[PDB]
RNA sequence: GGAUAGUGGCCUACCAUGGUUUCAACGGGUAACGGGGAAUAAGGGUUCGAUUCCGGAGAGGGAGCCUGAGAAACGGCUACCACAUCCAAGGAAGGCAGCAGGCGCGCAAAUUACCCAAUCCUAAUUCAGGGAGGUAGUGACAAUAAAUAACGAUACAGGUUGUAUUGGAAUGAGUACAAUGUAAAUACCUUAACGAGGAACAAUUGGAGGGCAAGUCUGGUGAGCAGCC
């Protein structure tokens, strides 16, 4: 019964069968192949730093309507090019081209977040000062 | 390099944060015994958890197993000494029936209230932290100090304070001086 | 209030010509007692010269009133002077502080001398001629 | 402004004795930030003028750093030039580091 | 037979044709030093171990060798390869994956401080030496304990409990004579003097449709919010 061998000396077949079937588990396969080193923008690190190339607006997916505000960034270690979201609305006034920014994941383990098609990262710091501190008027950005 | 210093964590966090019925039960204890945190409750339930784990393990062992005899007697003896378990209930099956209020009842903060001296559990805490209470000769200033059954006879005001027989405090002295100086005017 | 001094765990140690013991002190209504006062009272109770008594390592109980430390009394002033560490003798004024240069300076001198072979009375003359 | 506009390094002098005045001293800092600055260093030169014990000097120095960091949050140190170790450290930075 | 401290295709001469494998040999990959161990507690498991103890390997990369009981040593030497310092241009000198420090890199990590007082080691030695080791500085990695207020009066309401004008008491945070501490110091423990009434001596960080504790409040608006709906 149950289509699997039970006999007391059958251990070799059981374990070999298990190995062949783990390759169907999606996150297991990622570790053994080393996919995060060979591909994806962060080399498996939680953050990366980059330089702002240009400013963009991205309209929401249906049913909502809003042009959401984004920037193009180039990562310093990889040279790869990425689009990042900028939280808190008017905080877009603090970012300008050739600024340096720190990026973090947008909370969905490599998927884009909510309405926003294909935007996977959010800005955390600009020029070495945090956006949250600027929004609440706690610090000031020196220009460059 | 020198051998490592060992250390361990003393509390555990409830696994569902917003279980409304639990939030009500905790707040009654803090109001009754004058605690400042939920952590003071988590600490006690963490200790009680481990006592049950050990006791429940021993009960799988047969009676007259030498290990059950040796370690079971130690555990019972140790809880009786602090008065958490009555010496009538001096049997291992009753250890599984203890509850949190049995431990909080033994803290120095509450004993100093039941004896008199203070007049609320909030007043009792202030006196301890301000160094007015002694157990035997030693001044004690920690509210969570577990009072062993022998010590209850020896709780009293410290010798080196007002209320205990020393000089008046800094503010009483200042008032007497100004009034005395004005009375010379 | 009167101070009370007690001694405990008394050991006689012929191998180093001394007695060694715990010193226990009760001192209500004062901060503590100075080592200099303890040295005097121990000297007269063990019938010794003051220079033969040595006392170290005190702490006072939480909440005050009591202190505990360790004490020695030697069989003579001469024997104390040979077995005692020099730093303790300085505290008692039985010895004089030596005046060496700082640890970094001494090392740097050594490394300069390693580069000279012989006594160096020669070479100096040769350089003077250049 | 015209002088600071061309510099690679601007050295800000702070006084331990008298704190900056809002009507003038701060307006220097605020204006320089908004035209842009290639790099900046915070310096103290007279902290021993309030000596009683150097812990009292440390209390003041902590206040100045907290103030200075408000304008330049990238920096967390203000040097005391009365100490040889700090002043050498400043000199090294100007020589070695790029703006 | 030679060589080695010594066994052995370890090497040489002659001779035979053997050795391993679907019970996975051989080949490829490892962001692979092994182990004692670490996190996660129904049980069985899953993931991790550069890092305080034990064993191995290396001193920019390869090779060779002297001295010695012991080294194929790198704070010993010789050559080549790659870097790189001083110069009178003839020549000379080099190896921080020891401690402190600098540049570069990056999301990512401390002082060019004091001392042999303790733990121990080395020498012809009780005595000299030891960045091994200890002390202090920096330090919200993680861990333990625990302040930010307690009690009367009066007025009002309620059955001894709530809501507002008013009065004496209590104390450390902080500062400081002194002693103690220490190799000498700093700090802790102890203590004369000073040290609270908006006790400004003023606690933050995230939320209020559901999952999931908590707004039919009120003003504005017709870019913002939302891990998911």
């Amino acid at each position: 019964g149950k289509g699997k061998p039970r006999g007391l000396n059958s251990a070799r077949k059981l374990r070999v069968h298990r190995r062949n079937n783990r390759w169907a588990e999606n996150n297991y396969k990622k570790r053994l192949l080393g996919t995060a080193f060979k591909s994806s923008p962060f080399g498996g690190s939680s953050h990366a730093k980059g330089i702002v190339l240009e400013k963009l607006g991205i309209e929401s997916k249906q049913p909502n309507s809003a042009i959401r505000k984004c920037v193009r960034v180039q990562l310093i270690k990889n040279g790869k090019k990425v689009t990042a979201f900028v939280p808190n609305d008017g905080c877009l006034n603090f970012v300008d081209e050739n600024d340096e920014v720190l990026l973090a994941g947008f909370g969905r383990k490599g998927k884009a977040k909510g309405d926003i098609p294909g935007v996977r990262f959010k800005v955390v710091k600009v020029s070495g000062v945090s956006l949250l501190a600027l929004w609440k008027e706690k610090k000031e950005k020196p220009r460059s | 390099p020198r051998a490592p210093r060992t250390y361990s964590k003393t509390y555990s966090t409830p696994k569902r944060p917003y279980e409304s019925s639990r939030l009500d039960a905790e707040l009654k204890l803090a109001g009754e015994f004058g605690l400042k945190n939920k952590k003071e409750i988590y600490r006690i339930s963490f200790q009680l958890s481990k006592i049950r784990r050990a006791a429940r393990d021993l009960l799988t062992r047969d009676e007259k197993d030498p290990k059950r005899l040796f370690e079971g007697n130690a555990l019972i003896r140790r809880l009786v000494r602090v008065g958490v378990l009555s010496e009538d209930k001096k049997k291992l099956d009753y250890v599984l029936a203890l509850k949190v209020e049995d431990f909080l009842e033994r803290r120095l903060q509450t004993q100093v209230y039941k004896l008199g001296l203070a007049k609320s559990v909030h007043h009792a805490r202030v006196l301890i932290t301000q160094r007015h209470i002694a157990v035997g000769k030693q001044i004690v200033n920690i509210p969570s100090f577990m009072v062993r059954l022998d010590s209850e006879k020896h709780i009293d005001f410290a010798p080196t304070s007002p209320f205990g027989g020393a000089r008046p405090g800094r503010v009483a002295r200042r008032n007497a001086a100004r009034k005395a100086e004005a009375s010379g005017e | 209030d009167a101070v009370t001094i007690r001694t405990r765990k008394v050991i006689s140690n012929p191998l180093l010509a001394r007695k060694q013991f715990v010193v226990d002190v009760l001192h209500p209504n004062r901060a503590n007692v100075s080592k200099d006062e303890l040295r005097e009272k121990l000297a007269e109770v063990y019938k010794a010269e003051k220079d033969a008594v040595s006392v170290f390592g005190f702490r006072t109980q939480f909440g005050g009133g009591k202190s505990v430390g360790f004490g020695l009394v030697y069989n003579s002033v001469a024997e104390a002077k040979k077995f005692e560490p020099t730093y303790r003798l300085v505290r008692y004024g039985l010895a004089e502080k030596v005046e060496k240069a700082s640890r970094q300076q001494r090392k740097q001198k050594k490394n300069r001398d390693k580069k000279i072979f012989g006594t160096g009375k020669r070479l100096a003359k040769k350089v003077a001629r250049r | 402004l015209d002088c600071a506009k061309v510099a690679d390094f601007v050295v800000f002098g702070l006084s331990g004795v008298q704190e900056v005045d809002e009507e003038f001293g701060e307006q220097i800092i605020r204006a320089l930030e908004l035209q842009g600055i290639a790099s900046y260093i915070g310096v103290i030169s007279n902290l021993s003028a309030v000596h009683e014990k150097e812990k009292f000097q440390l209390d003041v120095k902590q206040s100045l750093e907290s103030y200075f960091k408000h304008f330049f949050p990238s920096e967390e140190r203000v040097y005391n030039l009365e100490k040889n170790s700090d002043a050498l450290n400043v000199l090294r930075t100007l020589c070695q580091r790029l703006p």
